């Protein structure tokens, strides 16, 4: 009954995807755990009904015309808007976009949708593995917010350079070298020179996962009531 | 105090090429390998052994033998878990198991919590075996004590272990140890930090402290890592003697177990205190 | 008895701090000398990472001699990946290094100048310094890019030659400065000896080392003679052995001083050894320096590439790259797997001198005793990297 | 008159060597201009007097005890505390290090001066040119506020990639591709691929002049005045 | 308006190579040749030509010559300063002199003014020309007009201007024409707030506007410039008629720069209201 | 293994997306991409779509475009 909706700016289209991956879930899940409006991949209904929260899968384009007229409509009409996916959250591959590539040379810059609105939360990966976005939308239809404190913390996050938990963590002295960021790279950019993270920058795409999966960067206590 | 538990116990596996080779208890490779029989584990991730000497690179041992090998102690960085996404994908394993230092398990509970772009991996993991860590040092910041302390090469050192109150190099034909408090300044800067000497996350935790030489301590902090264990001694490989009853008593755990929260607390409050940035 | 820590010791780059123990004379009898500057890592911060990056990287290891620094690095990368420099890209990298030792060793005068020199000269001694330095400023960024910390110098070659109006307008500069710095270096020779430090002040029995007067030869080198044994091991105390923050390099077990003074015994022949003697040493130094920079320059293509193709993937094997920084011997040497460097160490030529230094100052009332230690002129961010 | 102070924490150095670059002003300058004290390199007193301004090299480093109590106590003895060279005022290569190399393996942190404590000016560059130091020495000395208002403002600046200009500015839209940017590199590392700035991380210092020096990123009227 | 100025003129280099081959005046390449003569420039760096068909790519000619090849007008961005170190610190020059859009231009003098980190290059530069710029465009930006618009290959153009009210295409056999209002999306976002039409602050400033065809305007902002101008005009290089005279009133071209100004201050009202940061 | 560094000679790569047929041409000089052009299924098709829906009623019409199951994505990169 809960209404989601789900509005791709500018994505590859993955963080969608993933949604369909949680698959034992996702049969049902639309039918009966969620219902899903104004999404023009998932549905065709033009212009959006007020929505419970709203999914942005990609960075917004300033040149574009549509998108920053669609993202200012986007706030009214979802009463909560949720930015998912890092394309939205933190801008990701796109930064590296210089505009100039035919046809429309011009469109050359995207940022993150935070930066335009305010955003209740944004979850990133690129894509969100499904788990995480499952877990989210049960705790979020199931509406505990212990859960998802570490997102709403998140959604200000916007930049962020595999180059960053170095600044970030391993400058702070944080770092003791566990390997759990580097194993949190979708890209594979990161990798562990003994024992520190050790990234090489023409494979990262600034999605931002390894920030986030270091123990260091922020240890919820929350996890301790899941197993136990 | 430690995390909460099912169940301590002090206990020894019975293979002679464990206690030949395992640190204290031989537990983590035992518990390790047993599972490998039962299979609740297709493979398991093991630091060492690295190109260096005495220097641990993670990896994942679908093989028995292979867990021989990795077993020992080394005291140094590896990153276990970097290793998890790479075996469960290529290696293709269904449910892998892992040694982690309670500094790495820290990192993956909360990633099975909050996976965020790891994907069906957070499943996957079966049974997380934690190892108490007081702290531990950068390659080179061992090395320094093995020869500026010890006079030995990185070579002859068949087996590194802290005892209580000292650091031992055993080598052929020799023992070598220096006091604690020469170690002091050496261990990462981050381990300033770190609260958990017991694994309070792992599913059992196997540490030497609080038990005699030879054998290791093993604590189970979750179910389905104690029913592993339970089905273990049930096998018989493992001999298991209640804690309490040997000394030392396990209550000198539990105060060296304290004694690492009282040095984090205040690290932490000096941290706080100043501007750079704190989890916890 | 009574032990004096001077620390930081003044007028030398970074920071060490000196210690000694004293009879109730004051004259001394253990010199320590360590430096406490913290680490910037750059030898472990190196590895993994790119052989492209290496070269910059390290050269920030120290921003006065910046020149040596890049040199060796490229030299020892170079050598691990195997790429020929053509000899007008050699001859670039030698004409840089001349002009470097040049204005190094001038920025070393202005450093000691204020013991050295009476107040009523010392504003116009130190105006001389920056007039010769000036000059010679403009050969190494001409040439090299911006200096200090040229970028242009790089694996394989030098990024670009310098164009024969550019090669003849440095010329003048630099022929026409050859007076200048034959006076400046009198004065300075002139001054020193006035100061009649007591002679036989800071004479040690180490070893010297030098490679060449000014282009380092690896060739010349002993890996098997060569030992690095941290300061744990080599310090008296266990308090100083913690605090000191610089690996020892230990030459055939022997502590090595390596300098000026190092490079003119070996190659020039400079039987007078002091304090004064090292100072003596620096002048005479940038003078036979500030030639080869006028020499290279006469001869230089202008037209051959500086730069040879290589390829970065590089065999496990390691090479070493020697050249001599004003302070003395410096080598890098570094092992290229993969295209990312493997094993990357460095030995900078204050890290020689540090273990020389202290029993250096001994004997000698203390208060001559810093005035050995600022002779060496070592600059510790190259000592500690 | 003016007591200027520059203590160097942990500094390649090539900062004060920059300051002696400025020859023709130099040797009178110290002399006449300026009056130094409490520099351990330039000067021999182990107890810094109150200075007028302090100009600190390098990044301090966390773990080693001296450079903290340092700082600390510069902050009290300098009525103002400026840093100057990137490696005090962004952190620089600095920020590449990762601890572990011996002697004292432990020393794995270096954080800008200025998040430590607050800074009132900071003027980076790697080294900064020695024009820019004699400028504002000149206009410290001459007690003028208007030229240093790009300075004041920099004081905030802290992390800053290569890869920032293109998050800073190209991102935003605001890059006309003049290349200023490129030229104001000391490292060399960037260059301008048609016709936006391409930058190859290998290679790149986190000086941060380049974002500084571009444009875009603060346009000063104050210069209009300094030609006519 | 314009930019506080020494003088307005409209002028024409003397020399036939000069009128043949310069887009307009021929001014740039002639003020830039004859300083060459006189010496107060070394070398200039000069845009063109590149890889890429009427791409520019900058380059610095010592040689009278090679200005000669550099002088023509590419509608791209040629980024001529990324030279200024280059040209200054292997092809040793004391004093150069460059042409640079007024965009370029705002980048160099605060550079003169802030170096932060140029060294030494600030004092160099002793004639910087500015060269009116309405908008520029993206190379593919501009191989569009060329193609979908004029069905011309970028081969075929042997010179392309944008005539008052148009765009021209000159190829031999044909000259081809398309309404500015066409052109309108492609330019650069960046230049949507470029304010300054005429270069205020480069030493002289050159544009076709304001002039009869194959006669260029050069209005001198200051008095370096204007002296080398001056001494120029003794040279007979240069015919130059007092502005004013001559139609197109220069007020025209003063009315198409206050239009600029009008385009640039509200799109910054626009990007001010708006969230993104903001020069000016 | 392979070197990096190239010479001046572009590739072509076509492989079938699972929406139609797809090449990448590359050329690598200096161990970095001179030229790169995709073109991507999607992209071949698009203009052949608009032609597609002509004739029958349009209620039908998007649904020749939906069977076409375009990704746009792919189509403008
Ligand atoms: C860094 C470190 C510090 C430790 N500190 C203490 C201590 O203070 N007190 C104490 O009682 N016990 C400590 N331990 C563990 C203890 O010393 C024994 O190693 C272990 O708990 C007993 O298991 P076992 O007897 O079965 O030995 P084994 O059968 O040899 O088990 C050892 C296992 O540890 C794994 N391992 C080795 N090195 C590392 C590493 N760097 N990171 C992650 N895993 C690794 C290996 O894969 C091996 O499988 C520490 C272990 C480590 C790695
Ligand atoms: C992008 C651009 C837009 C312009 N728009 C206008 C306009 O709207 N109205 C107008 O009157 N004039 C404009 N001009 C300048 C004008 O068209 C003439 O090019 C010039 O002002 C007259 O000088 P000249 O007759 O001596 O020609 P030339 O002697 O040919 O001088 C041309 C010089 O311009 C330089 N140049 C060429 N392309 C570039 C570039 N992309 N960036 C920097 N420098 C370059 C070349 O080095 C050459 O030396 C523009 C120029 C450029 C580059
Ligand atoms: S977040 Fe990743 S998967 Fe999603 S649209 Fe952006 S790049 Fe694609
Ligand atoms: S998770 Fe954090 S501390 Fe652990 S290895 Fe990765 S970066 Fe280092
Ligand atoms: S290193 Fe990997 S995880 Fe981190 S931001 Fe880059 S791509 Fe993402
Ligand atoms: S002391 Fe803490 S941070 Fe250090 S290795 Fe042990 S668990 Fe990890
Ligand atoms: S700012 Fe640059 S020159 Fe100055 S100490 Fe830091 S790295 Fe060296
Ligand atoms: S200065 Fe700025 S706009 Fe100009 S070329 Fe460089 S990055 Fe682009
Ligand atoms: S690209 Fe160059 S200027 Fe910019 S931060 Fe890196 S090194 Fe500095
Ligand atoms: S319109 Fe403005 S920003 Fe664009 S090229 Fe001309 S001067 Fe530069
Ligand atoms: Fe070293
Ligand atoms: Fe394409
Ligand atoms: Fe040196
Ligand atoms: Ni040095
Ligand atoms: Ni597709
Ligand atoms: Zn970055």
């Amino acid at each position: 009954k809960p209404r989601i909706g789900y509005i791709h700016l500018s994505g590859c289209t993955g963080d969608a995807m993933s949604l369909t991956e949680n698959y034992d879930i996702l049969a049902e899940l639309l039918t009966n755990m969620v219902d899903i409006v104004y999404g023009q991949t998932l549905v065709d209904l033009w212009e959006m009904p007020e929505m419970d929260l709203a999914l942005v899968e990609g960075s917004v384009c300033l040149q574009d015309e549509h998108s920053l007229h669609e993202l200012k409509e986007l706030r009214e009409k979802a009463k909560l808007v949720c930015a998912f996916g890092s394309c939205a959250a933190t801008g990701c591959f796109t930064r590296y976009s210089r505009g100039g590539q035919q046809a429309q040379p011009s469109h050359e810059s995207f940022v993150p949708i935070a930066d335009l609105i305010d955003v209740d939360l944004a979850l990133p990966g690129c894509p969100p593995s499904p788990e995480i976005i499952a877990k989210t939308v049960v705790a979020l239809l199931n509406n505990d917010m212990d859960y998802l404190q570490p997102m709403l913390d998140l959604a200000g996050y916007t930049e962020a350079c595999g180059c960053d938990l170095q600044t970030k963590v391993v400058n702070q002295g944080l770092c003791i070298g566990c390997g759990t960021c580097a194993m949190a790279c979708q890209t594979r950019a990161l990798d562990m020179t003994n024992g520190r993270p050790e990234l090489n920058s023409d494979r990262c795409i600034k999605c931002g996962i390894c920030y986030v999966q270091c123990p260091r960067s922020w240890w919820p206590e929350e996890q301790i009531k899941k197993e136990l | 105090v430690l995390g909460t538990y099912k169940e301590i116990v002090s206990a020894r596996s019975t293979d002679r090429e464990i206690q030949k080779l395992a640190q204290d208890g031989g537990i983590v490779t035992g518990l390790l390998a047993y599972a490998l029989d039962e299979g609740i584990i297709e493979g398991a991730v093991v630091a060492g052994p690295g190109e260096e000497f005495w220097k641990p690179q993670p990896m994942v041992a679908m093989s028995s033998d292979e867990l021989k090998a990795a077993a020992g102690t080394k005291y140094t960085f590896s990153p276990n878990v970097m290793m998890l996404k790479k075996a469960v994908r290529q290696y293709g394993i269904e449910k892998l198991g892992t040694v982690a230092i309670p500094c790495q398990t820290m990192g993956i509970r909360k990633m099975q919590t909050y996976p965020f772009g790891v994907r069906f991996l957070a499943d996957k993991i079966k049974l997380l075996v934690g190892i108490y860590c007081m702290e531990n040092f950068p390659y080179t910041s061992l090395q320094t004590f093995i020869c500026e302390k010890l006079g030995v090469s990185m070579e002859l050192v068949e087996k590194m272990d802290i005892g209580k109150g000292k650091f031992w190099v055993y080598t052929q034909d020799d023992v070598l140890t220096l006091p604690l408090k020469e170690t002091h300044g050496y261990e990462q800067a981050g381990c300033k930090i770190c609260k958990d000497y017991v694994a309070e996350l792992a599913d059992v935790s196997t540490g030497s402290v609080g038990s005699p030489d030879g054998w290791s301590t093993v604590i189970t902090r979750t179910d389905a890592g104690d029913s592993i264990f339970k089905q273990a001694v049930e096998a018989g490989l493992f001999e298991t003697k209640p804690i309490e009853e040997v000394k030392p008593g396990l209550g000198l755990l539990e105060k060296l177990a304290a004694q690492k929260k009282e040095k984090a607390e205040k690290n932490i409050a000096a941290r706080k205190e100043m501007g750079l940035p704190t989890p916890f | 008895s009574e032990r004096i820590v001077i620390s930081p010791t003044s007028r030398q780059e970074g920071h060490a701090e000196l210690v000694m123990e004293v009879d109730d004379e004051g004259i001394v009898t253990k010199g320590r000398y360590f430096s406490i500057t913290p680490v910037r890592g750059l030898e472990k911060m190196v590895t993994g990472k790119a052989p492209e990056t290496a070269p910059v990287m390290v050269q920030r290891i120290c921003g006065v001699c910046p020149i040596p620094h890049t040199l060796a690095s490229v030299e020892a990368i170079d050598d691990s990946l195997d790429i020929e420099v053509p000899k007008a890209g050699r001859l670039l990298r030698e004409l840089t290094l001349a002009a470097h030792h040049v204005n190094s060793h001038a920025i070393h005068h202005f450093l000691i100048a204020p013991d050295f020199v009476p107040e009523n000269l010392m504003a116009d001694a130190i105006n001389s310094v920056s007039e010769i330095r000036k000059n010679a400023q403009y050969v190494v960024d001409m040439v090299a890019g911006e200096g200090i910390h040229p970028s242009d110098v790089r694996i394989g070659g030098m990024a670009d030659n310098i164009t024969e109006l550019a090669r003849k307008r440095l010329y003048a500069r630099l022929k026409q400065l050859k007076p200048k710095v034959n006076e400046h270096v009198e004065l300075m020779i002139g001054l020193i000896e006035d100061k009649g430090l007591p002679e036989g002040l800071g004479v040690h029995n180490q070893p010297t080392l030098a490679s060449h007067q000014i282009y380092g030869d690896r060739t010349k080198f002993d890996l098997d003679r060569f030992t690095e044994i941290m300061p744990e091991s080599w310090y008296d105390d266990p308090e100083i052995a913690k605090r000191a923050c610089s690996t020892i390099p230990l030459y055939d077990g022997r502590n090595v001083e390596v300098g000026p003074r190092a490079r003119m015994v070996e190659f020039q022949g400079f039987k007078e050894r002091g304090v004064v003697a090292q100072h003596v040493a620096r002048a005479l130094e940038m003078k036979t320096a500030l030639s080869r920079a006028i020499e290279i320059l006469d001869e230089l293509d202008t037209s051959a590439p500086v730069r040879a193709d290589f390829d970065e993937r590089g065999t496990g094997k390691l090479g070493i790259g020697a050249i001599e920084a004003p302070r003395g011997l410096d080598v890098h040497m570094a092992k290229v797997e993969n295209g990312k460097i493997q094993f990357y160490s460095a030995l900078v030529p204050t890290t020689w001198n540090i273990p020389t230094m202290g029993p250096a100052t001994e004997g000698f009332h203390h208060e001559y005793g810093p005035h050995v230690i600022r002779a060496y002129d070592p600059c510790l961010s190259c000592a500690t990297h």
